């Protein structure tokens, strides 16, 4: 009955863990302690096979290690920065009145490393926006922002009041000072059945052809502007984009990243430094 | 569970499996 | 006897008398694409016995100095009989594989190989900067790549040779999370991996994308006393399984 | 929350082999422990191999490690890495050892888990008073020691803490590494770790095992 | 049952697409590949008639190409600008304390081009207002705006505090700083059964008579004022009017606009420039 | 949202012929492809006409285009224009060719669709290894080539992308343009495109095919 | 309408609007080999849509001087896509064919081709003595052979060019006993032959034996007045049908 | 579907046809 699944869900008891059964001394030709790891299978041996156990009613649950629990938390994926101007000519320009950001999960290591535990992932994305407009003068002025999602092949804005900001077909969300953090869902939007966290392939046959997950699905661009025209007092605006996966599926688990990331969409790990090589978290003894 | 929006993607976290 | 295997694929048969079972990657046996998951509407060609047969790749010598080897699939089979021709004449293909890795020795040799099949083994560069690994380097064909310690070359398109970082910035000790077996010379003389088709699309360009990488790394070096054979071959035999192709066209030329 | 794409139909979910529903499925897979972890070995496959050889003295130590899953050297194993995304852990651990000598080589080892309160065992005689396996090396090349969950509290911290520490594994010669002629008098062992059926992780956190600068 | 239509609506599976049936080699006097386009009908031939197809269970849906999906997105239709004054005499004037805008879908090309894919359209209009008041001095002051819809023949304001702003019969909406974006519906309001996107007709028989869709229905005027009397620090106020069609019907599809718009309610396309003629998006090769 | 006109009754909806419920109904209508698109022709009806004439050499090429619906020259067709309001497309395309020679003129053409991975065919022999139609010009003046949906992924981008590109149409003389006396030795063909029954567009976007300045 | 045909084979489609029916040679439609008649015990590969599709051969010009043309099957298809690859990689093959011969003209051209498929068309030498026709001469590939009146060469391995003696010591007027159609320019612009596999063995070496010969002979010369197109192409398109191959091996190299 | 306002025009997007 669905009420049992609801009660288990509010208790976080959906994913029950086996009890420890009582065991006793054994003298047998069966040797659970011995196996062949050469098979590629992990030994099935459990505590009851190798020590005399008591009965324990196991209270633990695995709900918080579900992939929905593990990946389904909001983390920063972009910091989008622009510095407004009192000059009408400069306020129209990129980096001043508006900024663009090529969408990916690749720029922030905390999120990137978690999703890269899997080869393929499929999820809907909850986006939440945290804007902080640092006043450089004696007043904030009126702060109204527009965030426009520009899909691949749609025209990207080149000016703060370009025709593209009309948003006649693109999704836009508006934010003004004192408004709660903007939030919207992007449904799972790949042309494939899952996102590639990794892709051992190319966009072509040639020396110049691109390699890796960047080939597989262009994710479009977030464009942000201040909607307000030029104002007396400048603002250093930073919009932080937070992403939570929802309705998550993940396939083909991978070793975690063991060394610093160097570049987006690349497994490259060799640093630029000539004295310092790539560093692991294995401590010597 | 009440769903306020017309899209399946708009719903909150899915049930565990 | 659980030590024995015979695998018959088309007109090809492989035997081993010292196996350690076989691994079916992710517990899924290979099969043909179903209408529910298909997108390409053309009737696929299923070349069956002429394609789904063992091809033996170029053999490599395991020495006390060896660092490892790898091959890419389907790339390692691109020159191999009717399977190879079908890859060059069709826009799309899909296949599973049986990989059989062969390495006999004596009761007096020591050594450990991990034999792993990695899905989407996106390689790191051997050089600093954002320069990605070149197409010709990840497409070595049936020769595969031999890993060399402290290898010197000017070519910034070459892949990492750091087998301890899986050639990709992840630790070798975690490689067992991928479908794998070991060849431990005291235990077994072969490893067998059965690989389903694994991809986020139901079929793909065979020449543009390697779905699987076969990685063979000596973890415990080859050791044997004087009078024993000081280097032993590693031989890889691979059979396509349930191979399918669609979108026939003129032959690709590099 | 409202969808930004209000009539969009996502691409069909096709069957893909290897779906993961829970991180404990990954913790239940053996991964190699970098037990050797000396300065000479941490840039190489050699960190995963423990040296065995014919001893002149009886009952010598082979290696030791702390058992706490996110402590060194366990930290960079898959179970240690996944555990370091969580604040608490519980349940039993399986340590597996694969002998990589020749088929002509013979060995017994005593592998012991020592609970907290006494430090690391200083001898095989101290170690064998704890939970232990006497492993006979034979046709089956792998043995497993289960570190049973033996704790005052239902959970332990994954971060090192003297109140919460889990104790030690030590390995000792039981008998000796014995070989005939024309056989190397030395060999390697590979050490692995995975979760038993009772193993769980609780309170999710940022990992201490990965950082970003710039 | 209505629950099936609800489930299809939340999945976006209302508009199912045919499966590809399996086909085999054919040798016949029937020649589906051959037709007469002279008939004005498009050939009925499908993939199964011209290649050997497999069975494909088609997952695609047409929900997002519905006219409700295509036209039912908010796009900018006006930018209404006025610059407030500290001078009590100047703050009363048009362009300073208040502004008027003759309602149409004609001024912004992104919306205009989409609706002009059809000859006739019928919809209710959701209006949303995005106000950005750019502070020209050290403070915003108190910003309260009134937007008044003035139907055809109602008196248009000539002063910021004229009697017409009493709004005793007109619809007004008030906005103040920090208030969420104003929103209201205008029902389908033509004297005809649909809006004319195009009209091959005149308001009279004479040389001076107007031509085209401007004849067919006057849409009234949006009047905006700052309700606040004159304040110390000036504001450059821009009110952006966003329009979403709802409950949409559309008739008689048309070729899309292939060349820049020049004027409102006019199909004219010849630019003023003597070196540059009218430009298409057909690239030469 | 509240109505600004709180008792208003809209004018009766009368029946009007030609209601459109979905943009795919418009994509399913043939529109002419500006295949010729040279600098001399793009200001004229001539861009819609492909020249045919009696050849001296066998198996010559007539024309080629990319098949990707929002690439040039397809971009300004009705299906290309509607596709450019969307980010993704899928399903089969119908290319139709209407021969406009005399009734006394005869011709065969090989019209071929070549999938990605080999570039444009350099000969009729390369082209005929792909999906193709041998069209005999007769009493029925129009023929259709279906470009079947043959893709790795369920959808393609409408914007040009080397990972997502759809391949090429090429047209070749099969035999020759043959005429009796008192018949022009040359003619025109008109090329058209429309959607098959499986064709769809997904993620709505601003078009790249129209701009506003001032 | 009995004038029209469309034939769809794999991803290939042919149309004609002025046919004269089609001939199924000996009234037998092509099919796969049955277990009752088979001898080779290996499971055959049936490459289906990638192989059983129209390949268009190199076109030839019919002039008032032309004497005829011929092609051999399977030889004419040995370079043709996946069918050609399968012939080179397998010891044995069998196929039927659809042959479509294309030759449009005006209401003002005159001419008659016989289009015949001959089983076991064992050619005569162009020279006296017992010297037989050479392999390279009966294996011209997709070009076929063009017959030339009074052709001069020293090569005693060349075939007869006497189209009036069927290149084989039998009269052209009796060629209609073979599966045939005519292209009479006033009547039709194409001929269609459907050929079953015809042989005294159930499968055969594709490269050693041509089961069928396609012979095209102008009986009534091409005639057309000034201002009409003075020479018209003949184009041959051939689809394998129910192609099967067995005994996969390394690729044959000449 | 709950309608909060007294006018048909005040409702959200119509069902597809
Ligand atoms: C438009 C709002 C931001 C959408 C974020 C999409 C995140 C998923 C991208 C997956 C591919 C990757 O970057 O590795
Ligand atoms: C009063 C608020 C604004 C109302 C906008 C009405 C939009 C529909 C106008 C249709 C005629 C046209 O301008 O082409």
């Amino acid at each position: 009955n669905p009420v049992e699944n609801y009660i288990d869900s509010v208790l976080n008891e959906v994913l029950v863990v086996p009890n420890i059964q009582p065991s006793t001394s054994v003298s047998s030709h069966a040797a659970p302690a011995l196996d062949a790891a050469e098979t590629g299978h992990t030994s099935s041996v459990q505590p009851e096979d190798m020590i005399e156990t008591r009965y324990v009613i196991t209270d633990q649950t695995r709900d918080e290690t579900s992939i929905e629990s593990f990946l389904g938390r909001s983390g920063c994926i972009a910091m989008i920065e622009f510095n407004t101007s009192s000059d009408k000519t400069e306020h129209d320009k990129i980096g001043k009145g508006f900024k663009t950001w090529k969408v990916s999960l690749q720029e922030m290591a905390q999120i990137r490393r978690k999703y890269e535990l899997f080869t393929y992932t499929r999820f809907d994305s909850e986006i939440t926006i945290v804007t902080a407009a640092a006043a450089q003068g004696n007043d904030s002025g009126h702060i109204v922002l527009q965030f426009m999602y520009v899909p691949p092949g749609a025209p990207v804005p080149e000016k703060r009041d370009d025709y593209t900001w009309q948003s006649g077909t693109n999704a836009s969300v508006f934010w003004q000072e004192g408004q709660p953090y903007p939030r919207f869902t992007i449904p799972f939007m790949s042309i494939a059945s899952a996102y590639y966290m990794f892709y051992d392939g190319y966009d072509g046959d040639s020396a110049a052809s691109k390699y890796g997950s960047v080939v597989t699905n262009d994710m479009g661009t977030i464009c942000v502007r201040i909607v307000t025209s030029n104002q007396k007092h400048d603002s250093n605006i930073v919009c932080r984009i937070y992403h939570k996966a929802k309705h998550i599926k993940a396939w083909c688990p991978r070793p975690p990243r063991a060394v610093a990331y160097q570049h987006t969409h690349s497994t490259n790990y060799i640093p630029s430094n000539g004295e310092a090589t790539t560093q692991i978290k294995t401590r010597p003894d | 569970n009440i769903n306020y929006f017309k899209d399946a993607a708009s719903s909150g976290a899915s049930r565990l499996d | 006897s659980d030590r024995l295997i015979q695998i018959t694929r088309g007109d090809s048969t492989i035997t081993s008398q010292d196996t350690a079972n076989a691994v079916v990657a992710y517990g899924v046996w290979p099969s043909y694409l179903t209408p529910d998951d298909a997108t390409a509407i053309d009737k696929p060609t299923q070349p069956d016995t002429s394609s789904n047969r063992f091809y033996t790749l170029d053999s490599r010598s395991w020495t006390s100095a060896s660092s490892g080897w790898w091959w890419k699939l389907p790339d390692a089979l691109k020159n191999m009989g009717i399977f190879g021709e079908n890859m060059f004449y069709h826009f799309l293909g899909r296949s599973g594989y049986t990989i059989h890795v062969q390495c006999n020795s004596s009761k007096f040799h020591q050594g450990l190989l991990i034999v792993a099949a990695i899905p989407e083994h996106q390689l790191a560069s051997a050089t600093s900067g954002n320069v990605s690994v070149g197409y010709n380097h990840t497409h070595p064909g049936e020769q595969g790549r031999e890993v060399v310690p402290s290898r010197t070359s000017s070519d910034n398109k070459r892949p990492s040779d750091d087998s301890w970082l899986n050639f990709d910035g992840t630790l070798l000790g975690n490689l067992p999370i991928y479908p794998h077996q070991y060849i431990n010379l005291r235990t077994n003389n072969s490893a067998t991996l059965i690989l389903p088709y694994v991809n986020a699309v139901p079929m793909d360009s065979m020449l543009r994308h390697n779905n699987w990488s076969l990685v063979i790394i000596p973890i415990c070096p080859l050791q044997v006393q004087p009078g024993g054979t000081q280097s032993i071959p590693i031989t890889v035999s691979i059979s396509p399984m349930f191979s399918e192709f669609s979108g026939p066209r003129s032959k690709v030329v590099f | 929350s409202p969808s930004a794409f209000p009539y969009f139909h996502p691409t069909k979910e096709i069957f893909i082999p290897g779906q993961v529903r829970n991180l404990i499925e990954m913790c239940q897979v053996d991964t190699l422990i970098p037990v050797n972890n000396t300065q000479e070995n941490v840039r190489s496959v050699n960190m995963y191999t423990v040296d065995l050889r014919t001893q002149v003295d009886l009952a010598k130590e082979v290696f030791s490690i702390p058992v706490d899953i996110a402590s060194q050297p366990l930290a960079t194993t898959l179970i240690g890495e996944l555990a370091s995304y969580y604040t608490h852990w519980t349940g039993s651990l399986r340590f597996s050892f694969m002998f990589c000598g020749s088929a002509s080589s013979t060995l017994k080892l005593l592998i012991a888990y020592t609970p907290p309160g006494v430090g690391k065992p200083k001898s095989r005689r101290e170690a064998m008073l704890g939970t232990h396996l006497v492993w006979d090396v034979g046709l089956q090349s792998t043995a497993s020691l289960v570190v049973p969950w033996v704790s005052a509290s239902h959970f332990r911290f994954t971060t090192p803490d003297t109140y919460s520490s889990a104790g030690y594994i030590t390995c000792w010669y039981q008998t000796n590494f014995v070989v005939p002629d024309s056989t190397p008098d030395n060999a390697k062992m590979v050490c692995m770790v995975s979760a038993c059926k009772d193993f769980c992780l609780r309170l999710a956190r940022d990992t201490n095992l990965h950082t970003q600068e710039g």
